[PDB]
């Protein structure tokens, strides 16, 4: 499957990129 | 008058102050249901400065985003099964994992979110002091590994203060 | 009184009712990620159903937990990779797995919560009009697995209007 | 490897089970 810390990485790059996104359109 | 050593010494302080706001928005909320961390609201804080204010900033901007996360970051972590012992290098090795496609704002904040959550699944899990330990794994990896740096280029700390303020 | 088969009947309703409030409120989220389906905005609904009074109420009080297992979902049903072709086979494998260690009131709800997903899901991957499959995907598991047979014997849907 | 709709039922269940644990009778 994944290591979980490879697995966290993942989310934590979607979750940073969607908080980026979102200073931006504000 | 920015250089990437100050902002490293800064990044202690956003951290600990995002921490403290984070935990204390979430115990406000109304759903909630999760329990205190006493160690997160005891935090010896000055909110007024500048680095506090950032940390506050961050904490409070967007914070529906980190929500939908929530239930993925318990099952992952439970398989993580993070330890006083292992945690130093899986933290270094997840944020590098994290900016090896490119480092922005909100990867940065995706990198205190992951100190604070770690932070609160290894008390919660029965090992008190350890945030002074999480604490150090973010100031110590911006410092090396580019990250203070980025920031000091950008203004310094202080170039997050209004972000997501349009 | 309420029978398994009025039940099956009121619960086409309560999931077309819970599917449009559910996607009303979470489009009004701070910043949301999922992309707006005209489907479930456009679905029309029956203005004075009781029925549909239970599917709002549902989708309401779940909101908070519902939401903080959105990225998981995302994970998951990228990895299961479900399609029109593999839909029934795997709803129904999930949905008895589900159930398989007991029948609860809000293993109940997150059965419709799945349905929920897996529409969404198919209608972002391209194909339009299959929110009356997996409406019958959930009505038809509910009546076959006895899950509308204990609804009913607590009341039927309106039971569900005392939660929270 | 667990299969993913093994996994998809073990969470369904769980997020279930908050509910039912949240919703409860007095
Ligand atoms: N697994």
């Amino acid at each position: 499957d994944m290591r979980p810390e490879i697995w966290i990485a993942q989310e934590l790059r979607r979750x940073g990129d969607e908080f980026n996104a979102y200073y931006a359109r504000r | 008058s920015m250089s990437e050593e100050q902002v490293a010494q800064d990044t202690e302080e956003v951290f600990r102050s995002y921490v403290f706001y984070r935990h204390q928005q979430e115990q406000e909320a109304e759903g909630v249901a999760a329990p205190a961390d006493p160690e997160m609201v005891t935090l010896p804080l000055q909110p007024s400065s500048t680095m506090g204010q950032v940390g506050r900033q961050l904490a409070i901007i967007g914070d529906d985003i980190n929500r939908r996360y929530d239930s993925e970051f318990q099952t992952m972590l439970q398989h993580l099964q993070p330890t006083a012992e292992n945690a130093y290098e899986y933290f270094t090795k997840i944020a590098t994992s994290l900016f090896e496609s490119g480092i922005n704002w909100g990867r940065v904040v995706a990198l205190l979110g992951f100190g604070y959550r770690l932070a609160l699944h290894v008390y919660q899990h029965g090992l008190t002091g350890f945030l002074g330990q999480v604490t150090r794994f973010v100031v110590d990896f911006m410092l090396h590994h580019s990250i203070a740096r980025w920031i000091a280029q950008r203004g310094g700390w202080v170039a997050a203060l209004n972000l997501g303020n349009g």
